[PDB]
């Protein structure tokens, strides 16, 4: 019960970068807590205060109640603020928080229990008068008691979809070989925003809309939904309006509703999660939610009246994650060697909780960001967003960008006819497969590695007395005649021949196949990326070129193209295998033991036979993992010097 | 041009094998053992010893060291072990003395300091060889040598082993005098009493710090009117500063090597710093305490070389021994280690290696791992003998810093062609695993069961196996405590048993050192063709 | 006022702490006299320091002995000698 000038933030990620950001801007101190993995964290660093919880599985760390109060009284906080997931909308912990004295930033437990019962929160909606969802919950499974649900309901129903009376007992048959609801095309997922004072006064934000869906998981939210009718949209809120005051509603909230086509609209469930999709209506109302969230959790009254809230403009919420779509959109985890991001503006927010340099961790969400972006139409915030995670770009992980540009690009998502089996329904379009390269993308990664080459020179030439000597220069130039190389990289799995021809005027010639090209280019740096500034027969074009182990990564505005530069057999290690054909006996000794049969199969490294000479043991090890063709020596024989003992099957 | 890429030494070790998880646990027991060890002898004489030591105001021996080298800066020591149950009944940690490198003011200097607590500083026969090897090392290396002077005298009831000889006592002040004309400083910091030979150590000295009322000398034997900083400093004139306490007489000392006017030079081509590829604890189980049992020298190599990057030379020839190029923290090295018996081809093949290194002035490192050499009618008569001595001569008059490290064995004359102690490398480490002793424990058992067998079955009396055992079971015992590192480390043999894990530091540190003094150029023998 | 720093002469600014964290101003219950009638509190001696912040002080001390010890092999030949590191290692 005390204005708050100390926060814990009870989470960690992005979530806990973004509470943090509101703390400093209002000179709120800041405390972090913090696992052994985020010791390092990106929370942690920023942070006035950062405190360990203990062990990296979140059971031990940040959803330990008894940790995370002891931290708020240690650093004598004020208040918690438990962001999304973990403890934010745990009851007990809230309920621990108030007995402890600490404020709880987010809503009364009342609210929280009654939320949570879906009974509970029907039963006060359907009072609220909000319109209800008609579905039968009961465990009894009687085929005449579904039926009778079913015709209270009304048709069509979903068990399987029942059309008419008189498929339901077929269809109820194929679905057991129950739980009835009803079933329509109503794929439309409309939210609003609702905050509440302790005064009881509530104000309505503008709409979203979660529609699209992958693997259950949100994954574009738009605001203003697009198609709602501006009559449609002060409805809609001012019903969330009425049920959040008569459930005495504080804080921030969602409240979501069902429209299937018409503006017909039903509740669904009332979130006090704080979603992280809160970013786009921020945008289009111009106001910031955090900053609300703190300063009513304190006591004080919502900021602006609903006449003096506007609705301005477009925004697109997207989020980058870590899963590969490829399997599935399988979580991955691993070192984020190259992140960049689109650049800052009021109209392009970036959300991250992850830097250059940081690595992925299974124990926790594999999201890597959030971008929003602001414009005055849907199709203009929609050419941004596309504009922006072109100019999104990270080496190291497999991720969902190339899947998020390829869903922008559909033409139905332009139109704005969004149902959430959009990625089922167009799943073969949203999944491509790469094309082969162009000759001229090839001619620009040919240059980036000869430009590449002369960096290595240049830096060579610095730490040389001889700084001026001609040789240093690499202009590739011999008396009376023009150096042609001869350089193989890999697209795909097709290995290209370029023969480079290093000119006088320091441009280069070079020829794939039939084709001739006249390239020049330079490398350039802006921020940490170089730049490869290049024309290929006089189109020119500016590429950020990062060369990581064999590969050359081209990323331009138009695209990503990755080029392979092969690998030598020497270094390969196949060649280990090649520097002897069989392993021989060390020297003249009585072999000990055998642990090969005649037909066995061995790896590199598995002990094949033990010999001793002048009392010394020698234990023959595998060279090659190919399987064993025959033995020459048993145990007990006497094997002379370099004599084979293995016989490998060719391969 | 230095982008290309290259391979890299070392494999990943299983770590579930039963063999790597018994040798990791021999190995760090022995490694254990090693610590608690040293532990003991860091605290000297005892707490009495200690407590009235501080009760004059003086500071412990070690504690003037770590006030004398630059804060935080490493400190390697020497000879830790020196007198390590080397007398009967007297405990004499250390020596009595502590010897070590550290950086003083910026500059690699040797440091020379008496242990007060230990039998009031008097000097034992080890106590004389363990500073006279720290003499030579500083003169090989020309490390500006500091001496901590608190010292009681020569021990009287061993002086027959400290006065006479040309290795006693004596040689102690002709060092000083050869170090002196050839501009490496001495510096002698008289801390405490210092009585007849004593004495002469100020004297001897270049520049000279003493105590206000600790410091005494004089070259018969109160104390402070006969000697005293006030007598030596404003009547005698031996000393050059005077100081008011210990603290005073060190900041005093780096002030002194300041005004050295010495900046150090290198003489080998230099390249950035880089890590090993594997850890370097796995070298517990790969090498384990059992000699019996054989590995790869190259797993050593590739967790002590900068990146694991190694170039092998002669890979096929003689494969009984290793040799190639690397690099510890940015300096070039010639690596050469037994990797099983030596035959004629390795000889050879050492040799030849040799020769490379000194023609291009590059440091030698020496990994001793040795069994003995090749035996056989057919070897003889294909001159192994002239083999083997192309590399003991080729060894000895190379003229390259030379550092070596006993991983294993270290019997017979394979000692000597891998540089062994008689053939003064800049150091000598040994892992607490090592073994050395003219021969191997159970062949000098083994040859010994053939002379007696012989001379009952010759004479007639019959010899019986019982009859055997009373006569190895002796044998064995003595070379297994004759070899054990201990012993050889109580005695100056080698400059001090290291912790595997640790290898990579000391021989960073090593050559840091060595590399003082400039190289020469190599002059060679008659190569025996 | 806590991010401004002013060494080399003794300023006001920890009496303005004191002043704008006493429970009248904060209130707004301020007249002429509150600088004569609050001057005890207002007026602050010194506290002995924590442990930890003696830690802090230690750490600062020992961290500007290694930043001169980088700082002196800058200008050296053996730039990556072992020597150079602050480890303290025995």
């Amino acid at each position: 019960g005390r204005n708050i000038t100390k926060v814990l933030i009870a989470n960690r990620g992005e979530i806990a970068c973004r509470v943090m950001r509101t703390a400093k801007k209002l000179g709120v101190q800041t405390v972090a807590v913090y696992s052994e993995a985020d010791r390092n964290s990106m929370h942690v660093d920023m942070a006035d205060e950062a405190y360990s919880i203990g062990p990296a599985p979140s059971q031990q760390s940040y959803l330990s109640m008894e940790k995370i109060i002891q931290v708020a009284k240690t650093s004598a906080a004020q208040a918690i603020h438990p962001g999304c997931g973990f403890l934010s909308e745990n009851m007990e912990f809230a309920e621990l928080c108030k007995q402890e004295g600490i404020i709880f930033i987010g809503p009364p437990p009342s609210a929280i229990r009654d939320m949570g019962i879906k009974s509970t929160s029907k039963s006060i909606m359907a009072a609220a008068g909000v319109p209800v969802v008609e579905g039968y919950h009961g465990e009894d499974q009687s085929d005449q008691c579904l039926k009778e649900h079913a015709r209270r309901i009304g048709y069509p129903v979903m068990i399987r979809i029942v059309r008419s009376e008189q498929e339901f007992q077929e269809q109820l048959e194929s679905a057991r070989r129950m739980l009835i609801e009803k079933f329509v095309d109503t794929p439309r997922h409309v939210e609003v925003q609702v905050f509440g004072d302790h005064h009881g006064n509530a104000v309505y934000l503008f709409e979203r809309d979660c529609s699209v869906q992958r693997r259950h998981q949100k994954i574009i939210e738009e605001a203003p939904a697009p198609g709602i009718k501006s009559e449609v949209r002060k409805k809609l809120g001012e019903a969330a309006v009425r049920a959040a005051k008569a459930v005495n509603y504080v804080g921030a909230g969602t409240v979501e509703f069902i429209m299937d086509s018409k503006h017909n609209f039903c509740f669904m469930e009332m979130n006090t999660r704080l979603q992280v999709e809160h970013p786009v209506t921020e945008m289009i109302t111009g106001t910031d939610l955090v900053e609300w969230q703190l300063r009513i959790a304190a006591g004080e009254k919502i900021p602006l009246s609903q006449e003096e809230i506007t609705l301005q403009g477009h925004a697109f919420e997207a989020r980058i994650y870590a899963e590969d779509p490829s399997n599935n959109f399988m979580p991955v985890a691993g070192p984020l060697v190259h992140l960049s991001t689109p650049r800052a503006d009021p109209s392009t927010r970036i959300e991250t909780g992850v830097r250059q340099g940081d690595e992925v961790s299974v124990h926790y969400d594999p999201m890597i960001a959030k971008l929003v972006v602001w414009a005055a139409d849907r199709q203009a915030a929609l050419t941004k967003l596309r504009y922006s995670l072109r100019q999104y770009n990270i080496v190291g992980l497999h991720t969902n960008i190339d899947f998020l540009l390829n869903l922008s690009g559909h033409p139905e998502f332009e139109a704005g006819n969004v149902h959430t089996d959009f990625i089922p329904q167009h799943h073969k379009q949203l999944l491509l497969s790469r094309k082969a390269a162009a000759k001229e993308s090839l001619c620009q990664a040919a240059l980036g590695l000869i430009l590449k080459e002369k960096a290595m020179t240049d830096t060579f030439t610095l730490q040389a007395h001889d700084q001026f000597s001609p040789f240093s220069s690499s202009s590739g130039r011999r008396l009376n005649i023009s150096y042609t190389r001869n350089m193989t990289l890999k697209d795909g799995k097709n290995n290209v021949a370029i023969a480079v021809t290093y000119n006088h005027d320091g441009s280069y010639s070079m020829q794939i196949e039939d084709k001739t090209f006249q390239v020049l280019g330079n490398l350039y740096s802006e921020g940490d990326c170089t730049y490869l500034k290049c024309s290929v027969n006089g189109v020119a074009s500016k590429a950020k070129l990062i060369i990581l182990e064999n590969t050359i990564y081209l990323f331009s505005k138009e695209g990503s193209i990755e080029i392979d530069i092969p690998v030598p057999k020497y270094l390969s290690s196949v060649s280990s295998q090649e520097t002897q054909g069989g392993p021989l006996a060390p020297m003249t000794g009585t072999i000990e033991k055998v642990f090969v049969k005649a037909g066995d199969k061995v790896k590199a490294g598995d002990s094949l036979m033990v010999m001793i000479a002048m009392k010394m043991e020698h234990t023959i090890k595998s060279p090659k993992d190919g399987t064993v063709k025959k033995v020459f020596y048993r145990e007990g024989a006497q094997a002379n010097r370099h004599t084979p003992l293995v016989e490998f099957e060719e391969e | 041009y230095h982008g290309d890429s290259v391979a890299s030494l070392g494999t990943q070790p299983d770590l579930g094998s039963a063999l790597y998880q018994e040798n990791y646990k021999q190995m760090k027991a022995l490694v254990n053992q090693l610590h608690e060890r040293v532990e003991h002898i860091k605290l000297g004489g005892g707490e009495k010893a200690r407590a009235l030591h501080i009760s004059r105001g003086k500071l412990l021996p070690r504690e003037r060291i770590d006030n004398l080298i630059d804060p935080g800066s490493p400190f390697l020591e020497l000879s830790q072990f020196a007198g390590y149950q080397l007398y009967d009944n007297e405990e004499v940690p250390g020596g009595g003395i502590i010897t070590g490198i550290g950086r003083v003011s910026g500059v690699e200097c040797m440091i020379i300091a008496n242990d007060a607590t230990v039998k009031g500083g008097a000097y034992y026969p080890v106590t004389v060889k363990k500073q006279l090897r720290a003499q030579e090392i500083a003169m090989q290396n020309r490390l500006p040598c500091i001496y901590l002077v608190d010292s009681g005298g020569a021990y009287l009831p061993r002086q027959a082993d400290v006065f006479p000889d040309r290795d006693h006592f004596g040689r102690t002040f002709y060092n000083q005098a050869i170090m002196s004309s050839k501009n490496i400083a001495q510096i002698a910091v008289v801390m405490g009493s210092c009585t007849a030979g004593g004495a002469y150590v100020p004297a001897m000295a270049d520049e000279n710090i003493i105590v206000r009322k600790q410091g005494t000398i004089f070259l018969a034997g109160s104390a402070e009117d006969l000697g005293g900083a006030d007598l030596h400093c404003r009547k005698s004139g031996v000393s050059d500063h005077w100081a008011l306490d210990d603290h005073h007489a060190l900041h005093l000392t780096r002030k002194v090597v300041r005004n050295l006017n010495y900046q150090k030079k290198l003489d080998v081509t230099i390249e950035p710093s880089e890590e090993p590829l594997f850890p370097a604890d796995e070298l517990y189980g790969i090498v384990g305490a059992n000699l019996k049992r054989s590995f790869d020298v190259r797993e050593v190599i590739a967790r002590i070389v900068d990146g694991s990057r190694f170039t092998e030379f002669k890979a096929f020839y003689g494969d009984t021994l290793v040799t190639g190029f690397a690099r510890i923290f940015g300096y070039p090295v010639g690596i050469v280690g037994n990797n099983g018996v030596l035959f004629s081809e390795s000889a050879k093949k050492g040799t030849h290696f040799v020769q490379l290194c000194c023609q291009r002035n590059i440091p030698l490192l020496f990994l001793q791992n040795i069994t003995g050499f090749m035996v056989g009618r057919e070897y003889e008569a294909e001159g192994i003998a002239k083999d083997g001595a192309k590399m003991v001569a080729a060894v000895a008059c190379a003229q390259v810093p030379k550092i070596t490290l006993i991983i294993g064995g270290s019997y017979g004359a394979g000692n000597y062609g891998m540089c062994g102690r008689a053939y003064s490398p800049r150091f000598l480490y040994i892992w607490p695993n090592a073994r050395i002793s003219v021969m191997g424990g159970e062949q000098a058992a083994n040859v010994l069961a053939t002379i007696t067998k012989d001379q009952r079955a010759r004479e007639g009396k019959q010899f019986s196996s019982a009859d055997e055992a009373a006569l190895k079971e002796p044998i064995i015992k003595k070379f297994e405590e004759e070899g054990n590192p201990y012993y050889s480390s109580a005695r100056v043999w080698d400059d001090g048993i290291i912790d595997p894990a640790d290898t990579r530091l000391v021989l960073g540190l090593s050559f840091s050192a060595a590399l003082n003094a400039p190289i020469e150029k190599t002059d060679f023998g008659i190569f025996r063709m």
